[PDB]
């Protein structure tokens, strides 16, 4: 039970640490060329939903 | 590991009939004292509680410590401890046997005395057609010259003080 709770405590802090690391890394990594590509994909997906009727 | 599981129990009924109740009231203490150790014998059976080692192996990231714990648990399997005062009980058992034989032969002697007394009463002539001399002969309490005098020679007419 001690090893299980130690593993659970280490798993919980690693999950919390990787969550805030991913949030900070995703927010700090914003590029305009990828933003325009995602904008074009959103327009194409909107056009695909209009066709799907 | 063997010998006495909780199923073993001597016949209390014959033992309870044998003792003279409050004359051997320590048996009433002894049975409850033994019953208390039965309560300890009620708990902790032979095998312990099984543990699912595979659940802890899969849940823990590194199950090598669980394997080491399981290997050490299987290696450390201590057997039963040693009997201490069994020889003293055996020594008192032999002393009890001697007291058994001594009490048996003394009771046999007293039984033969009571049988001889009943044989005397069986061979005694009845009190209806019995002469007074034969009453004195069958019961040697008697009266004679070196005897306590009394106005009526009775069982206790002499001192009365």
């Amino acid at each position: 039970d001690y090893h299980l709770e130690t593993e659970r405590a280490q798993r919980q802090i690693k999950q919390k640490n990787m969550v805030d690391w991913i949030v900070r890394n995703v927010m700090k990594s914003i590029t305009p060329e990828q933003e325009r590509l995602m904008l074009s994909k959103c327009i194409s997906d909107l056009k695909a939903m209009s066709i799907k009727a | 590991a063997s010998k006495r599981i909780a199923r073993s129990s001597i016949d209390w009924a014959k033992m309870a009939e044998s003792v003279p109740e409050s004359q051997k009231a320590m048996y009433n203490q002894f049975k409850a004292k033994s019953d208390g150790y039965i309560r300890k014998a009620l708990s902790y059976p032979e095998q312990p509680s099984p543990i699912n080692w595979e659940h802890y192996r899969k849940s823990l990231t590194n199950p090598a410590m669980v394997d080491a714990f399981k290997k050490q648990y299987e290696a450390l399997k201590v057997p039963y401890p040693e009997d201490k005062v069994s020889s003293q009980i055996d020594a008192q058992e032999a002393e009890a046997k001697k007291e058994i034989t001594k009490f048996i032969q003394e009771s046999r002697g007293r039984i033969e005395n009571y049988k001889a007394e009943l044989g005397k009463l069986g061979q005694m002539i009845p009190f209806e057609h019995m002469t007074l001399e034969d009453f004195f002969e069958a019961f040697p309490e008697k009266v004679l010259n070196p005897d306590p005098p009394s106005p009526n020679v009775k069982k206790k007419p002499f001192k009365n003080n």
